[PDB]
């Protein structure tokens, strides 16, 4: 992770990579909001277990 | 599109039975529509659903499962060679000709989409026919050619009611 | 002579109220009720039927012992009617002895080995029982197993699309077998069905219920969850902080051939990865799960292939079948095209040359369609909220939370 | 209250400032001054009635060419990018709290999502009524 370039082999050149920067805030958003949405449903499966009083006696 | 509807029709025809075990045509063709639809792993457990006594008894369900192992192995030229070496029932003979044009735009779509050269040999295997298919891909759609290595070059092919109702969340 | 006169007090009790009585005398028992009983049910309940026919199957599925001798399969048929005309709310009064019966029903059919029969009957079983469709019932578990047993995954898909939000207690019972039957049950079938961003969660879901002594259950589902992971994701994910301690501490060094195996699965050998499912195949196989560790060695060659594509823009076939080792040219020709196919990878394979070209340009954001996606994800967070916001009024208005 | 009369006409914002005072012992950013700990700074805020609000609404309805041409959010992209920085620092600021500001932050981010829809759909309104005319 020091050099952001790309290797090509048929010619042996190295071009530099330029980061697209809306496009990775994007994709970067869409995951939080993904990952948010399976936690929120995780924690309240568990509010909906905890409750019984479920414990494996 | 009007397989769909036979599709589900099926479903709920296999779902229940007075013994749980249906007709060898029911079943075969459910299979063959498993088949069709390009979803393999539903068809497989059907297959390993069936009891042996009549997976036995007919071999229509040989030669379906034949087909279906061909096309899982994605081996494309083998397909064409086992769809047809055994005869049809009517009962599923509408099934064949619409699997068989199904795989021939998948080749297609792939060939187009994850290839910038190909041999023609490989292409022409890929479609069905080395003789008039690579003239009509290159007049049809334009496709470029060169002969002597024989290299084909395929390119690839109301509102405002949502805005106030996340206005009218946000602000509650 | 006294068959009679119950008969008629259940007859003259219904249909005018007076539930607590009626539920009072279902589970009276009665020292096997004169289990003779059986023609006259026939007349007992009509058209919408009755309450009592629920406990008169229900102590004729109890003796545990040929319940309803060689004609039981009518018998069967019986239960499929009641099935089909139980309705009405009153069946909720009584969420103890229809669990039972349903477990008891699947459990003489699979001592049986026809698990295909009993498939629509917990169908409407559930249907007509939850108060809503996002309750987990103990019959959730009990149709997960009997569509797993015998191979049919779609009718379960309905059930397990949905996100469970309450549990009924059920007046009693439900001990927690039956929730981390469903939640491992559920887990294979998505397994079974190459979903594994919804297998690792649901395994997840299992692994973390509270616990205090070791079971039989969790085990087979945190070692199929190591696989899951290992073939989602390129590592074993760490497991949330409010994991019960039962598997920190006694269930890891039980099964400890996984772990090695995913410490093989850290760093990129396929070599190592091989032996070491040669060495420790009675493992994987004394616990059936043959067929998920192959899966991992495959994807273990798309995980290399696809780590290619972070520094090379233009690789030849055949110094590209030399680090992956897939010991030929046609045979990383035919994975790429597979992988190509697929959707995890964007390449393009020039056969002049016999080199792969990577693009990487997988989409602008000004196509409206990604448009409809975040709208689809504003509608969920949105009901979402609304839900969370449900739940919390109930909470505002309970007697319990004023005194504090 | 302090006013700056020139930066007001020149930049196009007013200057309103509100002082109080920490009182003497108290002890407990150039811009300030110097008795920056002497004195500190305010909030300002405005309210109008329902006559002043209906009068004021209604001789600023001779603006209708600049209402529907201004295509804000285009305008005030400074403003809204130092509104998200804010929101970031008091996110921040409740977070480690949380180790109220919550409320705060929430509210916030709640103003700045309304304006933001509130340009969009300005923005839409005018495309539905002038590009989609005579095909």
């Amino acid at each position: 992770g020091l050099i952001s370039a790309r290797v090509d082999s048929h010619s042996k050149i190295l071009y530099a990579r330029d980061v697209d920067q809306r496009s990775t805030t994007f994709e970067k958003s869409l995951l939080m909001g993904k990952e948010f949405q399976r936690r929120a449903k995780a924690m309240m499966l568990r509010a909906a277990v905890l409750r019984n009083q479920i414990h494996v006696k | 599109f009007s397989f769909k509807k036979l599709l589900d029709q099926c479903e709920n025809q296999e779902l229940e039975a007075p013994g749980g075990i249906a007709t060898p045509p029911v079943y075969g063709q459910l299979l063959a529509l498993y088949l069709l639809h390009n979803d393999m792993n539903n068809a497989r457990y059907l297959w390993k659903r069936i009891p042996p006594a009549i997976k036995s008894a007919n071999s229509e369900l040989g030669g379906i499962w034949s087909v279906g192992q061909r096309i899982w192995q994605r081996d494309f030229p083998g397909i064409y060679t086992t769809i047809n070496a055994h005869q049809w029932s009517e009962t599923v003979q509408p099934i064949m000709e619409a699997l068989r044009d199904a795989t021939r735009r998948r080749a297609f779509a792939l060939v187009s989409q994850a290839y910038t050269s190909i041999i023609a040999d490989d292409f022409a295997a890929f479609v069905g026919l080395p003789v008039e298919e690579a003239v009509k891909g290159i007049l049809e759609q334009g496709w470029q050619a060169d002969s002597t290595t024989r290299m084909v070059l395929p390119r690839k092919p109301q509102q405002l009611a949502r805005l106030t109702d996340y206005v009218a969340f946000l602000e509650n | 002579s006294a068959l009679e006169q119950f008969v008629n007090s259940v007859r003259q009790l219904s249909a005018q109220g007076q539930m607590t009585q009626l539920c009072e005398l279902i589970n009276k028992s009665g020292e096997l009720l004169a289990k003779n009983l059986s023609h006259l049910d026939t007349v007992l309940g009509a058209l919408d039927v009755q309450e009592h026919s629920l406990g008169v199957l229900a102590v004729l599925f109890v003796k545990f012992s040929m319940p309803s001798v060689p004609d039981f399969e009518t018998l069967f048929s019986q239960v499929q009617l009641f099935i089909s005309t139980c309705n009405g709310e009153h069946i909720r009064y009584a969420t103890d002895t229809f669990a039972g019966l349903c477990h008891q029903l699947t459990n003489a059919l699979v001592e049986r080995k026809q698990p295909l029969r009993g498939i629509g009957i917990l169908k409407q079983a559930i249907d007509k029982m939850q108060m809503n469709t996002n309750q987990l019932t103990s019959i959730h578990a009990d149709l997960c197993q009997l569509c797993l047993l015998a191979k049919c995954f779609k009718p379960a898909l309905p059930y397990l699309d949905v996100d469970m939000m309450d549990i009924c207690k059920e007046n009693g019972a439900y001990d927690a077998k039956h929730f981390l039957c469903y939640y491992y049950y559920g887990g294979m079938i998505y397994t079974g069905l190459k979903n594994f961003e919804r297998a690792l969660y649901f395994y997840e879901q299992a692994i973390t219920t509270p616990a205090m002594a070791v079971s039989h259950i969790m085990l087979e589902s945190y070692k199929k969850y190591i696989l899951v992971s290992l073939i989602l994701l390129g590592k074993v994910q760490q497991l949330p902080k409010y994991t019960s301690q039962i598997v920190g501490r006694f269930i890891k060094p039980l099964s400890n051939a996984y772990h090695e195996l995913a410490q093989v699965y850290s760093t990129n050998n396929p070599s190592e990865l091989r032996n070491l499912v040669n060495k420790h195949s009675e493992t994987f196989t004394r616990d059936n799960n043959m067929g998920l560790v192959k899966q991992c060695l495959s994807s273990l060659y798309k995980k290399n292939i696809q780590r290619l594509t972070k520094t090379f823009l233009t690789l030849s076939l055949q110094d590209m079948a030399s680090r992956v080792q897939l010991s030929g040219p046609q045979e990383a020709e035919k994975y790429v095209l597979h992988m190509i196919e697929d959707g995890e990878i964007f390449a393009s394979i020039n056969q002049k040359d016999g080199m792969v070209s990577f693009h990487d340009n997988p989409e602008k954001y000004n196509n409206p369609a990604m448009l409809h996606n975040i709208d689809q994800e504003m509608l969920k967070c949105i009901e979402l909220d609304e839900r969370l916001k449900a739940m919390d009024q109930e909470i505002t208005v309970n007697p319990q939370f004023v005194q504090k | 209250v302090v006013i700056d009369p020139t930066r007001t006409i020149s930049a196009g914002k007013v200057n309103l400032g509100a002082f109080r005072t920490y009182p003497k012992g108290y002890k407990p950013i150039e811009d300030f001054g110097v008795h920056c700990k002497q004195y500190y700074a305010l909030e300002v805020s405005y309210f109008k009635s329902s006559l002043d609000r209906k009068l004021l609404e209604l001789l600023w309805n001779k603006y209708w060419v600049n209402t529907l041409s201004s295509s804000s959010l285009l305008t005030n992209a400074d403003y809204t990018t130092g509104q998200v920085f804010d929101l970031s620092e008091k996110l921040e600021q409740s977070e480690a709290q949380l180790g109220d500001k919550l409320a705060k932050a929430t509210r916030d981010s709640c103003k700045t999502t309304i304006e933001a829809i509130h340009g969009l759909m300005s923005q839409v309104i005018k495309d539905k009524l002038f590009n989609q005319i005579n095909i």
